[PDB]
């Protein structure tokens, strides 16, 4: 949504641009827009969804 | 200066233009070769127009 995609070496994080800042990936942190394949260097990853574990009680 | 790859450099300039950036992501190739084929127009505008 605001800053940019970056990995430490092993885990996958969003910073706000102007300060380290890492945020674990969310469907808070980040907006859709279709499939994988138009995307030059897209990467694979999990972002986590906060309502699927809410809703597992 | 920081380095940052060119490709998400441009999609900072479109969000400060309130474009949303996966309009340059799934545009990208399109979108570069419009800038190259409008600096040939700058190489022949220039070459011909004293
Ligand atoms: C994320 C991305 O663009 N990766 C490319 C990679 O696929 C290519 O092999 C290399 C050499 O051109 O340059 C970079
Ligand atoms: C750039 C990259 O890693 N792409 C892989 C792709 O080759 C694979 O088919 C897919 C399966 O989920 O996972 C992702
Ligand atoms: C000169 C020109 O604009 N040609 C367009 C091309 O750029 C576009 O990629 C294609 C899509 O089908 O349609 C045609
Ligand atoms: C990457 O960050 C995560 C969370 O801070 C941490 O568990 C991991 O050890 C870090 N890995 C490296 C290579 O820094």
């Amino acid at each position: 949504r605001e800053g940019v995609f970056v990995s430490n070496g092993t885990h996958w994080f969003v910073t706000q641009r102007n300060f380290y800042e890492p945020q674990i990936i969310t469907t808070d942190n980040t907006f859709v827009s279709g499939n994988c394949d138009v995307v030059i260097g897209i990467v694979n990853n999990t972002v986590y969804d906060p309502l699927q574990p809410e809703l597992d009680s | 200066a920081l380095q940052i790859p060119f490709a998400m450099q441009m999609a900072y300039r479109f969000n400060g233009i309130g474009v949303t950036q996966n309009v340059l992501y799934e545009n990208q190739k399109l979108i570069a070769n419009q800038f190259n084929s409008a600096i040939g127009k700058i190489q022949d505008s220039l070459s011909s127009t004293a």
